[PDB]
This record gives structure tokens, C-alpha cells and sequence, in this order.
């Protein structure tokens, strides 16, 4: 009843996208395309079928962990949002499913070691904990998922 | 001891050792999840 | 991108180098309480 | 009744009246168990009836290697034998011994780095006992099973 995730393009309608977190909605509308072109971040969207209106999205970005030993590469799941019209319909877990499988394929090809998440609210943190992410006890609202190899 | 494996016995064995590593059952549920676009 | 202090870095490295999980069947076998510690 | 914790096979253990249903295992225990224990060829653990030295069940661990004839060595543990006396069938003792055997192989892996438990099943009912407990069936050799060990 929604389309398979596809890379954000200029043809996707994102103007009327409302998640409940305004910071995520603003990033999508104002920085999605720019970062797509810079390669700073890669945004995938799902649309209402037979339209280009965005029902949900997530952004993957490359990062590294350093000690204050060469840096350890990680994927940053920077953002995940569902439109309020589609909340609690299992789309958020469907996007997390897609996002994590995609990070598995990236790990196989460039050897990123973990998915990192910086949750904005503590309710966002518990969404990831509920789906098997491990909560950092040395940092606030940071979660990890180890990637194969 | 000293069991001797042919090319496909040795390969099957190596593939079992290096096999896709398992993960926590919550994570396994997430990977197994069939999303609303896969019908 | 990210700078971790010694405790942040350690928690992270211990998560990476952590033992691989077991098959659920095998995990049940390892958790089994045998009839001699009755 | 109740059964004792596994202990290494000793001269004090009574094995003469041990019957599993597989004669090859029962004969090995009675005729080769102690000799191999002393030589260190295979290492046998027994459970006894409580307050007794009569063997209710046993297993044997041995070191082996997987080879290609250029240089391709790899050490493994062989679960050579596992048997319960017919008097103790259907008391969950077979799975209790497999529990002990696999934990023991986990501790061995931590100290010498053996990569896998290998099992050579004699009867095909025995094969399905190991499959039921997480062992993987080789498709290139009949009645050969593996369990990967950590690291
Ligand atoms: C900040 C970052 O880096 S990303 C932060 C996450 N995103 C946001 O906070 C943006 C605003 N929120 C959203 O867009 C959405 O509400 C999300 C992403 C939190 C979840 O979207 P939803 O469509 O409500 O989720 P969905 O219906 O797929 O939920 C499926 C499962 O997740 C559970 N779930 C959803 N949200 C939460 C939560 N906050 N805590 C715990 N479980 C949750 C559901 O109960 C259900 O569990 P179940 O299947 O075991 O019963
Ligand atoms: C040389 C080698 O390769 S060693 C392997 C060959 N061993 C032999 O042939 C020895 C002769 N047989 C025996 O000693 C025993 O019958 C054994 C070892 C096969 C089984 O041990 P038992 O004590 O009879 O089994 P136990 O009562 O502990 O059974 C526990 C579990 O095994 C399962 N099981 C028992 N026998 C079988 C079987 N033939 N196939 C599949 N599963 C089986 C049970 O269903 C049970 O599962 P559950 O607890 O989830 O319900």
C-alpha cells in the first residue's frame, strides 16, 4: 500500500511532510537534496503508491570513532521519520528493517563495524532499544548495532 | 584424528566456520520482518 | 567525525570484539540445568 | 534415581555391566576406556548412580585435525562417543551429557583455539539427536556433523 524505498530525488514531494519531530521534517525539506548531491548523507523515501508524496524516510551517513589508534568507520543512521498520517501502522519498523539490511550490504563492501544512532528524545532511544539496538551507558541517547565481520 | 577432506568437504567446513554470524533474537526478528511493499 | 573518551572507546571496542551470539537451539543446550545439580 | 556430576573415567568406575544399545560404544568403554585415558588418546567423562561408581552414561573427547594434502592444517575436537545405559533412557541424561560435553569444548576453545566439535554418527537416529540440539549435518559426508566453537 506504499512504494519500496528509493533514493530522495527533486521529483519527491516533501513540502507537506509532518512526522511530529520538526527538526527531522525541516532537514528533509531544506537539506535532503543538498546532502544527496554532496554525498554527505543518503536519504531513502517511501511514497503513497502511484504518487511521489513521501510517507516516510531515513538517512545513512559515514562516520568514524576516534580516541581523545586509526579511526574506526561506522554508519550513522542520522534520521528516521514516518508522516503522522502513517504513524503506528508498522512503517517505522519496515524502514528500520530496510536501513539495517542496507548497512549490512555496506559493511560487506567497505567494512563499517557498527550502525550508530544519536536519538534526540529519550522516546526515540526506546524505539531503537525495542528493535535490538544497544544503549551506550557512557553517553546519553547514543545507540549501537554491531555489523558482521 | 587427521581426517582428510576433498575440495568440497573442506569448502563446506570453511563455510560453516566463517558462516554468516548469528545475532540477538530481537535483531533476527527485525532482519526477518517482511515490509508492507514486499506483499 | 566522533571523539570518544577512554570509557566511551572501551565500551564500543568491547561491543565490537564481544563474543559472537549462539544459534537459539545451541543457546538452550548451554542454559540447560542438568539432573546432577538437583 | 539421582545421578552424580560428570567425572573423568578412573579404575574405580564399574563399566562391566554397561549396556547402551550400541555394542561398539559399550565394548570400547570396557576394553579401551582406561588405556586411552592413561595414553591421553581420548578423554572419557562418566556419570554414576548416586552413592555408587556404576556408570549410567559417558562421552569421550579427542583432539583431531582437518587437512588437505599446499599447507592447510586445522584442529577440531572429536566427540568420539556418547552413550546412556538403557536403565537411564528417557530421563534426559543424553542431552545432559551433550550439554556438559559442549560446555567443556567451549572452555577448551578458550584455552587452545580448537575451531569446531566434529561428530561421526553410527545410527541415523543418533544423527537426528545431534541435529535436534543444533549440530549441522554435512552434505558431502554421510552421518558427519559439526558445531562451530567461539574464536
Ligand atoms: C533522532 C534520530 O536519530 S531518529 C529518531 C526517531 N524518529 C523520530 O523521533 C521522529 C518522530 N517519530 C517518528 O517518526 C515515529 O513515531 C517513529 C520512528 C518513532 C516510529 O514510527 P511508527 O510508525 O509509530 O512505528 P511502527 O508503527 O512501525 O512501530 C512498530 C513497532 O515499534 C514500536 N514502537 C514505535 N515507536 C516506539 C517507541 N518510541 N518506543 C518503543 N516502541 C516503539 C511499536 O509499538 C511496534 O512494536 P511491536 O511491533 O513490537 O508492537
Ligand atoms: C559414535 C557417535 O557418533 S556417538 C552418537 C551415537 N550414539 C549411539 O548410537 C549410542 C546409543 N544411543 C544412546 O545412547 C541414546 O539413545 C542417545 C545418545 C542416542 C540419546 O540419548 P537419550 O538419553 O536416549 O536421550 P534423552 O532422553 O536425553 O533425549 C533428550 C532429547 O533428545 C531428543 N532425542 C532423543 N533421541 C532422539 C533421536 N533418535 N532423534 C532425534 N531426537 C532425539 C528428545 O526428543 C529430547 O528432546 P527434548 O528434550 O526437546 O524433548
Amino acid at each position: 500500500r506504499v512504494t519500496a524505498p528509493e533514493p530522495l530525488s527533486a521529483f519527491h514531494q516533501v513540502a507537506e511532510f509532518v512526522s511530529g519531530e520538526a527538526v527531522l521534517d525541516d532537514w528533509l525539506k531544506q537539506k535532503g537534496l543538498k546532502n544527496q548531491a554532496l554525498g554527505a548523507a543518503r536519504t531513502f523515501v517511501v511514497c503513497k503508491k502511484d504518487t511521489k508524496q513521501v510517507a516516510g524516510f531515513y538517512s545513512l551517513a559515514t562516520g568514524s570513532v576516534n580516541h581523545t589508534p586509526d579511526p574506526i568507520p561506522v554508519i550513522i543512521l542520522a534520521r528516521l521519520a514516518v508522516d503522522l498520517s502513517f504513524h503506528g501502522k508498522g512503517l517505522g519498523a519496515d524502514l528500520l528493517h530496510d536501513a539495517v539490511l542496507r548497512c549490512y550490504r555496506v559493511a560487506e563492501n567497505i567494512g563499517v563495524r557498527a550502525i550508530m544512532v544519536h536519538a534526540l528524545t529519550e522516546e526515540a532511544k526506546n524505539f531503537f532499544i525495542h528493535h535490538g539496538f544497544k544503549s551506550s551507558q557512557t553517553q546519553q541517547r547514543t545507540l549501537f548495532l554491531r555489523l558482521p565481520q | 584424528g587427521s581426517f582428510n577432506f576433498n575440495d568440497e568437504q573442506y569448502e563446506e567446513f570453511i563455510n560453516l566456520l566463517d558462516a554468516p554470524v548469528a545475532d540477538d533474537p530481537v535483531i533476527e526478528k527485525l532482519l526477518a520482518r517482511k515490509p508492507q511493499w514486499d506483499v
